[PDB]
């Protein structure tokens, strides 16, 4: 895994929303959890293709996660983490 | 986790939402605040010049902090944890439809929880608790804090 911290678990097929963070200048892909007020978590892939690195880009993915080693400043109910894609399509 | 050191905290409504009258959103945020400092040492007070500690905002999508809101559904508000400059702050998602009572995501049932995590409260195990990850609508009258939040907030303000 082209992440530092060791592999906590694989996520399959998760549907996320991609977006860029200015402050560690870094891509990440964000899932929200349903029917809640502000629970969200972002993923921060290691390895994510040039093509994908669009903003608002609606995808699916699979990867092996990782506690994030990233100093960036989160609201309350979003956490992150470090992941490598094993797979990732765009959707609609 | 970060509190704030005084008991004095100033909030401010950058902007408010179309969707609800400007008295009522004065409403629904005031009555939020009272339900936290009913409960702690904890005194809030509106400002509507220079810098407050919790400043209120309505937005849509990206919105210069990082954390982008996501149109209408998924999540409905944001809010950081105490500290200075964006410390406090509780951002509601515009795209959303904001409401007095229901038939749309209650602006005051959101704003206590936002709050609450504007004050560093964590989320709730406790399906009662406000902090409680999910949406859940309770009419303002029934709406009471659970002993979850009560030992929650108290655990850090007193
Ligand atoms: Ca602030
Ligand atoms: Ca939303
Ligand atoms: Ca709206
Ligand atoms: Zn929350
Ligand atoms: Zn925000």
């Amino acid at each position: 895994s082209c992440c530092d911290k060791e592999i906590i678990k694989d996520v399959s097929e998760l549907t996320g929303i991609i977006s860029y963070n200015t402050e560690v200048k870094r891509w990440y892909i964000s899932v929200s959890d349903a029917n809640s007020y502000d629970n969200v978590t972002l993923y921060f892939p290691c390895n994510l293709d040039s093509k994908y690195m669009k903003e608002k880009e609606k995808v699916i993915f699979s990867g092996q996660i990782s506690k994030s080693t990233l100093k960036i400043t989160l609201p309350a109910g979003t956490t992150s983490y470090c992941i490598n894609l094993m797979s990732i399509n765009k959707i609609n | 986790g970060p509190v704030w050191r005084k008991h004095y905290i100033t909030y401010r409504i950058n902007n408010y939402t179309p969707d609800m009258n400007r008295e009522d959103v004065d409403y629904a945020i005031r009555k939020a605040f009272q339900v936290w400092s009913n409960v702690t040492p904890l005194k809030f007070s509106k400002i509507n010049t220079g810098m407050a500690d919790i400043l209120v905002v309505f937005a849509r999508g990206a919105h210069g902090d990082d954390h982008a809101f996501d149109g209408k559904g998924g999540i409905l508000a944001h809010a950081f944890g105490p500290g200075s400059g964006i410390g406090g702050d509780a951002h509601f998602d515009e795209d959303e439809f904001w409401t007095t009572h229901s038939g749309g995501t209650n602006l005051f049932l959101t704003a206590v929880h936002e709050i609450g995590h504007s004050l560093g409260l964590g989320h709730s195990s406790d399906p009662k608790a406000v902090m409680f990850p999910t949406y859940k609508y309770v009419d303002i009258n029934t709406f009471r804090l659970s002993a979850d939040d009560i030992r929650g907030i108290q655990s850090l303000y007193g």
